RNA sequence: GCCCUGGGCGCUCAAGCGUGUUACCUAUACUCUACCGUCAGGGUUGAUAUGCCCUGACGAGUAGGCAGG
RNA sequence: AAGCUCGUUCAGUUUUAUGUAAGAAUGAAGCUUUUAGUGGGCCAUUUUUGGGC
RNA sequence: GGAAUACUGCCAGCUGGGACUGAGGACUGCGACGUAAGUCAAGGAUGCUGGCAAAUGGUUAUAUGCCGCCGUCUUGAAACACGGACCAAGGAGUCUAACGUCUAUGCGAGUGUUUGGGUGUAAAACCCAUACGCGUAAUGAACGAGGUUGGGGCCUCGAAGAGGUGCACAAUCGACCGAUCCUGAGGAUGGAUUUGGUAAGAGCAUAGCUGUUGGGACCCGAAAG
RNA sequence: GAAAUUGUUGAAAGGAAGGGCAUUUGAUCAGACAUGGUGUUUUGUUCUCGCAU
């Protein structure tokens, strides 16, 4: 009935793609070379 | 069309056809709302002619349209017919025959999934 | 009704706001004046003092919205703002223990307030603005 | 009955064998990225140390927005871009990088605006614009079964595997970008900055290819 | 390059001219949401019906045609 | 609008064949039959005519 | 030799200020937190507080910010072109004859009671014998009242699919007959050049919109015998 | 016992106004018709079984 924002509203960006805790986790895009 | 009859016919028809799957139900649905001249008379003949055919001894034939009485043939084989209309004449020979004569329920009530069904239109060329 | 998902999260203060800080008040019949910070209730506002034997401003509850914060702090570990509570403030011609707490309250922070120099004066004097005053530059 | 708590712990452990099958996926093709991206400067540096010049792969990913309105459209463009779903002004798919389709923008490059995306304007538009159609009705990307039902034939079964898909131009291709709702873009936040919008980005207009100048735009109007 | 002969107030290191760089003004255009309607898809009765609904799209217009009051 | 029946068949869409067998791309049907109205010039453009028109 | 920094792009990084929106209506669905109970920003707002016997707001007048006479006319959207002093009533695709399409009802190879008769609670209501409006065996209608290829559907086997089956007709060739071109036991009789249908009817009556000519014919008016 | 039209009284303003978007001023009005909703004892054909409450 409402369309929940990803990027914003983090609860809902976990639903879709699970890779995203990990990513937040290991600060992957700030990856050192 | 204003036909108390045949708006519950309808919406039997209705019921069946998105509970069902078979496509039998859906035919005969969409053959109901049919005008006058889009459902011509379907004549005992062509119903014993097509009875003929390989495979349907024991099938059951079901005439959306009406069902008229033919001066052309005299033997008609024991079957069973389904109508919305059944002349007397029609009705009579149906009956002197040893076959049945039942409405669009019976035939639903006994043929869920159009079992045994069989659809003969009527020509209009 | 459905169950709306909606927690009573507890509130938030700003950073700028903390026990003993000297506050600006907006709005109201002491607006303008200036008050001492004590204690956060349960209903959001915040618990006030004038003193009242300063500038006559006595225990009140107050907005932080309508509140301007300020850098000078002052002592109020030694007072025990405890008991007073939300349900001190509710009526359903001054109560007597109006008197007796506030009395109390403003005696364990006079003196906290004649220790700093000219504090006593400062908070005695109204607040009010200036021609040519431009607040959003001002630190306050 | 029972039924109440048996399917409820049945399907919650199919989805938590599916959430898993999608983390490793989504890994798996992070990976992919990173290494690739480190592949590609590795190539460059060498190219750059060894003294000759770099032979960079062509784009095989282009977007194009519509940047023009329906009057007084021609009709072979406005033919063009409606069989490129670009009806509606300020809006933009996904289209293969191929001689058929080059000289397809050549001729409605005067109406429109394209360049080459790149992977995190891709998954923003995916994640807040991307609407799939599902029996010709417009339904938001909102849970990995919706994708899932319509896609799983072809191996996609997560937002990620749409995203890693039409960012590879991979075999299926063609169903991710049919399945995708033509996306509905706003204005760029910070306006087109060019004082006049109807003229070749290359002398200070706005339409015509811009390369990587396309991703920031994009996210502006996005 | 510009000048001479060949909207009103005013403007003259322009408030004139060409160009480069940022910001701002706002259409019924665009983006998010509230409502009416049409169009399309679907749930519906071991009773919940020419009904009760869910989802999406669409809304200019003379003569003319159809539908509903 | 009016029946059928194929769900696919189509395109003012874009290059190699020499205009196409296209298992190249992109988007997303057909025959009917009778039924109201419909007999304008023009802005710009095209073919680029000569001496103003 | 070394970092730094300008610039580009990323952060499924953090932290605020301000504007609109509260739309759904007892739980069923996808997710995060947790060892479990349970909690959550997770398919749409909740919790607390204050002012009120005119409360909020509606019509209207007047002044302020911005915007701005009618129907028919040529038809290039046009200026030009008729009508308007104001008001109450009247006013115009209405009725009918013959031929239809479309939609519904009854019957059905039949259909149509009402020119009339019987009868009647009396122009009301209920029945019918003669024939009679239209088709029904015609362009004697069977080689078989059609196989060859398809075909809404039907099932045998197997989900996808395979087999047969065939409803109207999609295409073709044949069968009968009015008919085309020889033949001459008078045109017999046998073929056959092509021909316009039958195939195993599909129609009659009523009701409603609607098509076109004729009657005054959407309404007022036109030099007269 | 209606309209054009006109007479007494009350509001109005300065070669012209009735018309459209949002607001104040002056007058005026439905003004919420809340009559609602929560659990007991007192006395008579022990008593809330139910009436005035």
């Amino acid at each position: 009935v409402l369309k929940k924002n990803p990027l914003k509203n983090k609860q809902v960006l976990l639903r879709l793609n699970p890779y995203a805790k990990v990513f937040a986790a290991e600060k992957l895009g700030s990856k050192k070379a | 069309s204003d036909n108390v009859y045949l708006k519950l016919l309808v919406k039997l028809y209705t019921f069946l056809a998105r509970r069902t799957d078979a496509p039998f139900n859906k035919v005969v649905l969409k053959a109901l709302f049919l005008s006058k001249i889009n459902r011509p008379p379907v004549s005992v003949s062509r119903i014993a002619r097509a009875l003929k055919q390989e495979g349907a001894a024991n099938k059951t034939v079901v005439v959306v349209g009406t069902v008229t009485d033919d001066a052309r043939i005299f033997e008609f084989p024991k079957t069973t017919v389904a109508a919305l209309r059944f002349t007397a004449g029609a009705r009579a020979k149906i009956v002197k025959a040893g076959g049945e004569c039942i409405t669009l329920d019976q035939l639903a009530v006994r043929a869920p999934k159009g079992q045994n069904t069989l659809i003969l239109r009527g020509p209009r060329n | 009704l459905k169950k709306t998902r909606k927690a009573a999260r507890p509130q938030k203060l700003r950073a700028s706001l903390v026990p003993g800080t000297v506050l600006i008040l907006l709005a109201g019949r002491f607006r303008g004046k200036r008050v001492v910070y004590l204690k956060h209730l349960e209903d959001n506002t915040l618990l006030i003092s004038g003193p009242f034997k300063v500038n006559g401003v006595p225990l009140r509850r107050v907005n932080a919205r309508y509140v301007i914060a300020t850098s000078t702090k002052v002592s109020v570990e030694g007072v025990n703002v405890e008991k007073f509570n939300v349900e001190y403030f509710a009526k359903e011609e001054i109560k007597a223990e109006r008197v007796e707490d506030q009395k109390v309250v403003d005696k364990a922070l006079i003196a906290e307030i004649k220790k700093t120099p000219l504090l006593k004066q400062y908070l005695s004097a109204s607040f009010s603005l200036k021609n040519g005053d431009k607040p959003h530059m001002l630190k306050f | 009955a029972e039924q109440v708590a048996a399917e409820r712990a049945a399907r919650k452990a199919a989805n938590k064998e599916k959430r898993a099958i999608i983390l490793e996926r989504n890994a798996a093709y992070q990976k992919e990225y990173e290494t690739a991206e480190r592949n590609i400067i590795q190539a460059k540096r060498d190219a750059k140390a060894a003294g000759s010049y770099y032979v960079e792969a062509q784009h095989k990913l282009v977007f194009v927005v519509r940047i023009k309105g329906i009057n007084k459209i021609p009709p072979k463009p406005r033919k063009v871009l409606q069989l490129l779903r670009l009806t509606r002004i300020n809006s933009g798919t996904f289209v293969k990088v191929t001689k058929a389709t080059l000289e397809l923008l050549k001729l409605i490059e005067p109406y429109v605006a394209y360049g080459y995306p790149s992977y995190s304007t891709i998954r923003q538009l995916v994640y807040k614009r991307g609407f799939g159609k599902i029996n010709k009705q417009r339904v938001p990307l909102s849970d990995n079964a919706i994708i899932e039902a319509n896609l799983g034939k072809y191996g996609i079964l997560s937002i990620d595997d749409l995203i890693h898909e039409i960012i590879t131009v991979g075999p299926h291709f063609k169903q991710a970008n049919n399945f995708l709702w033509p996306f509905k873009l706003s204005n760029p936040s910070g306006g087109w900055g060019v004082p006049r919008k109807f003229k070749h980005f290359i002398q200070g207009g706005s339409f015509g290819n811009r390369e990587e100048f396309i991703n920031k735009l994009v996210k502006s109007m996005n």
